[PDB]
C-alpha cells in the first residue's frame, strides 16, 4: 500500500495520542514500552480473528520475535481503529484513565472497522420446500424441489 | 437471485382456476353438434330434392 504500515508506527501512533512519548507534548521515550507494546499489539491482533475477524494482519512465522520493523500488512484505513483499541488496552500499565473525548473516537473508529466486514448471511430454501410447475422442472432443469445445502 | 453465490429461483405455483367455465363451454356444444340442413322450397319436386 501507500508507505507500508510497521508494527512499530502503531504503537508510537498510541503512545502520541495520549501524551506519553512525542516531540509535541514535552520530550522523552524508552526501550521497554516499545516491545511490550508490540506484544501487546500481537496478542490483540491473535485474539481479533474470534470476534472481529481477520483483517489481514501478518504474523510471525516461526517463534523468533515481531520486532518493531517488521511489516504489518494492514491496510491504512484500519489504522486508527487498531491504533485507539491498543490505546485504551495499555493505558493501564502507566495507571491512567481515559478522558471521555478518546473514548468516543475510539468508537467511531470502531464503527467504521465493523460497518467494512459486514456479511448478513441471507439464509436460503430448505429442501422440502416444493418449486412450481410455473418454472418446468420437468425439461429446463431438473430435481422439482428446491437442494437447499451444497 | 444470486443469494450468496448461488441461483435460487423464485417459487412459480400454478393454480389453473380460468379453463373451468372454458370446459362448460365445449361440453356445451359436444352434447348438441348442430349440422346443416337444406330446407325445401314452394315448387312440385323440391321436397325430394332436398331429401
Amino acid at each position: 500500500m501507500a508507505t507500508v504500515l510497521t508494527k512499530g508506527e502503531i504503537v508510537l501512533f498510541a503512545l502520541r495520542k495520549f501524551a506519553i512519548a512525542s516531540n509535541a507534548s514535552l520530550t522523552d521515550v524508552e526501550p521497554q514500552s516499545i516491545e511490550d507494546g508490540v506484544n501487546d499489539l500481537e496478542d490483540m491482533m491473535s485474539e481479533w480473528m474470534i470476534n472481529p475477524g481477520d483483517i489481514g494482519y501478518a504474523f510471525a512465522t516461526g517463534d523468533e520475535q515481531p520486532l518493531p520493523d517488521d511489516e504489518s500488512g494492514l491496510p491504512r484505513k484500519y489504522k486508527h481503529a487498531v491504533g485507539y483499541q491498543l490505546l485504551l488496552r495499555m493505558l493501564s500499565d502507566y495507571s491512567l484513565e481515559p478522558t471521555p473525548q478518546v473514548l468516543s473516537n475510539a468508537q467511531r473508529s470502531y464503527d467504521a472497522l465493523m460497518t467494512d466486514t459486514l456479511v448478513v448471511p441471507s439464509m436460503r430454501r430448505r429442501g422440502d420446500f416444493p418449486v412450481g410447475q410455473g418454472n418446468k422442472y420437468d425439461v429446463f432443469t431438473s430435481d422439482r424441489y428446491y437442494p437447499g445445502d451444497l | 437471485t444470486k443469494l450468496d453465490e448461488q441461483f435460487e429461483k423464485y417459487p412459480k405455483f400454478e393454480i389453473n382456476k380460468v379453463a373451468t367455465e372454458l370446459n362448460r363451454i365445449i361440453a356445451e356444444y359436444r352434447n348438441n353438434r348442430i349440422t346443416v340442413k337444406f330446407r325445401p322450397g314452394d315448387r312440385e319436386a323440391s321436397e325430394e330434392l332436398a331429401n
